[PDB]
């Protein structure tokens, strides 16, 4: 199996509903949202002439622009010209606006997985950019040797024309390079070996991909002895 | 083959918020808008038999207030309060409510797109202009 | 003659075009073309709607500002059939 | 006054927003209006005049990319706001004399809102170009 | 494929693993899924309703494709680069200026 390190996945905060809009918008919101509802104000109350017959006001204009956009109704409407011709403004700024918020928060309520990289070692084949290498008087870096699968082959190549050494000499040496490498180094070991190592402290690894093969561990004699049958 | 540089990608412009619509679509629109409160100023204001004519509040511009009003999701404070002109009400409500249920789809889809410009391909420009030189 | 026709037979030529030509897919797009960003909406992308919406504003007010004008200083029931008759 | 005086620190001023750049060539910087002066560097505080000059496909009169440049690196919708400011505090200014004819004042807040107006502009238009 | 053709050769004597596959599928068929000729796969195909594929050249497939009733429809790439030419007795002398 191919272990790497773990990319550092984001959580969603406390306000994790306001992230389909960023800062910029919500503060020009805020601030469109004053400037339409103080001229809404100053084109009712403007001595039409008799003068206490409109019924808008700052108080009532602040909470009409309100309620019309958050999709809430109302309670009256604007009489006057130029006010109905300001209030249809705001009812085309809020369909905009509000559409694109559920229309995208929708979007964020799908997926949160990442798009999970150099997977099934073809990539390792064909890429330049991340190196990997194996156990130095090793069984898999004989088996990359002795491999006759064309893309095993391409991989043995490329470990064998190595700038610099690509192999290291014990396990926990490699261990540490693909944990300060920042995913710029990829390594080669056995699952067993890739579970423990996921299994501890600090988690800072990954097994990718599946497996590659069926190998077995085993009790060794020398060959001849008396002790193979029973053992 | 015509090797040429990359090109730079074109960010969408202004008026893009209503391009997931096609302009027909937009001209209906207008043209409907106004047949419907049109026709809903006929059904009112039409001799209503002291108050013989005012029975309604429904004059022209009303009516081209409530149509608009009905279309962007806030109803007004009127409302038609009586026959026939609600056939035409309704049915204006069923057209707002199969319109911008389709408009609002994928409406993000269409606010970041990103296509390219590609000023010539087969070549003949390089005939026509003077401008971009080849060798 | 003999051994070039070989070659396209056994699809050596093939083999040695996807090594020399696809197995080298380095800058950008082959690679991520086929990825997946979901989105963060930005102020450049709706900037239009608060155009127009100031614009209305100023609008707005420039009528009540002449209506005001003119109430501090159709026409002709008759004219009308005038105006509807060259209308139609 | 208080607004006039915000309006005007706010416009001759080095110290709007803070990125990574450059100070001058052929960094985290001070960065303002134009003059995008810098500090922590070799040196520290050497304000460069900046205007618009990109190395582009060439876009001959692309208008949502240009006449949007040329909005931004002059700034007319900020410094009207200076202007209908001073030209409204001008007027509730000239309230008291020629008084009596109960419609002056009226005039006078209108620049005041107008002044607004261009400002939330002037906003747009610079958050715009900064992601320009 | 068609019989005596040059597809129906390819696939003998191809060595891809697929292609030996097919060319396995191909030799054990009940009925014969072999043809005599072009139009015959045609029809066969026109009257299989998605039951026998066709193999041809892809000259053939987008003339096919370009006629009435338009009922066909060509999937996938290519497999490989063959080429027509012309054809003399060897060694006679209208070789060269051909
Ligand atoms: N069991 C293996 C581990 C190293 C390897 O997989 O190459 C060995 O002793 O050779
Ligand atoms: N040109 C080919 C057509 C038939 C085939 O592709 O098998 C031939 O004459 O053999």
């Amino acid at each position: 199996s191919i272990m790497i390190k773990k990319p550092q996945k984001s959580k969603p905060g406390v306000f994790s509903f306001l992230d389909p809009l960023a800062y910029e918008i919500w503060m020009c919101i805020v601030f469109a949202y004053i400037g339409v509802s103080v001229v809404l104000f100053l084109v009712s109350r403007f001595s039409p002439y008799s003068e206490s017959t409109n019924e808008f006001g700052i108080f009532n204009s602040l909470w009409f622009s309100l309620g019309a956009f958050m999709q809430q109704g109302c309670d009256i409407s604007p009489r006057s010209l130029s006010g109905r011709i300001v209030g249809g403004v705001w009812w085309f700024f809020t369909l905009i606006i509000i559409s694109s918020y559920t229309a995208n928060l929708a979007a964020f309520l799908t997926v949160e997985r990442m798009v999970s990289p150099i997977e099934s070692a073809e990539d390792l084949s064909k890429q330049t950019e991340i190196a990997y290498g194996t156990l130095d008087s090793g069984s898999t870096k004989e088996f990359f040797r002795r491999s006759k699968i064309a893309v095993f082959d391409k991989m043995w190549t490329y470990m064998r024309s190595a700038e610099p050494s690509v192999f290291v000499r014990t396990t926990a040496e490699g261990v540490a390079r693909v944990r300060k490498s920042k995913g710029k180094y990829a390594y080669l070991l056995e699952s067993t070996m890739n579970e423990y190592i996921e299994q501890r402290k600090p988690c800072d690894t990954m097994k990718v991909g599946g497996n590659l093969d069926s190998k077995g561990y085993g009790i060794a004699t020398p060959k001849g002895s008396s002790l193979g049958t029973p053992v | 083959s015509i090797m040429i540089k990359k090109p730079q990608k074109s960010k969408p412009g202004v008026f893009s918020f209503l391009d997931p619509l096609a302009y027909e679509i937009w001209m209906c629109i207008v043209f409907a808008y106004i047949g419907v409160s049109v026709v809903l100023f006929l059904v009112s204001r039409f001799s209503p038999y002291q108050s013989s004519e005012s029975t309604n509040e429904f004059g022209i511009f009303n009516s081209l207030w409530f149509s608009l009003g009905a279309f962007m999701q806030q109803g007004c404070d009127i409302s038609p309060r009586s026959l026939s002109g609600r056939i035409v009400g309704g049915v204006w409500w069923f057209f707002t409510l199969i319109i911008i249920s389709s408009y609002t789809a994928n409406l993000a889809a269409f606010l970041t797109v990103e296509r390219m410009v590609s000023p010539i391909e087969s070549a003949e420009d390089l005939s026509k202009q003077t401008e971009i030189a080849y060798g | 003659n003999l051994a070039v026709l070989k070659l396209s037979e056994q699809g050596v030529l093939d083999k040695l075009k996807n090594k020399w030509w696809y197995d080298k897919g380095e800058c950008g797009a082959k690679d991520s073309g086929s990825k997946e960003k979901t989105s963060a909406l930005s102020l450049s992308n709706v900037a239009g709607v608060f155009y127009i919406l100031v614009g209305g504003l100023g609008l707005a007010m420039l009528v009540a500002l002449i209506e005001f004008c003119y109430k501090s200083r159709l026409f002709d029931r008759g004219v009308q059939m005038l105006l509807t008759t060259v209308g139609a | 006054f208080a607004a006039f005086s915000l309006m005007t620190i706010a416009v001759g001023t080095d110290y709007w927003l803070y990125s990574r750049g450059v100070c001058k060539t052929k960094v985290m910087t001070h960065s303002g209006l134009w003059r995008t002066c810098c500090l922590e560097g070799n040196f520290k505080g050497l304000c460069k005049q900046i205007d618009h000059f990109p190395e582009d496909a060439d876009y001959e009169a692309d208008t949502a990319e240009y006449f949007l440049r040329a909005v931004r690196a002059s700034s007319i919708f900020p410094i009207l706001s200076v202007i209908l400011l001073f030209m409204g505090g001008l007027c509730i200014a000239a309230s008291e004399f020629y008084k009596t004819r109960h419609n002056i004042i009226l005039s006078a807040g209108i620049f005041f809102v107008s002044a607004g107006l261009s400002n939330i502009i002037g906003i747009i238009v610079y958050i715009s170009a900064n992601a320009g």
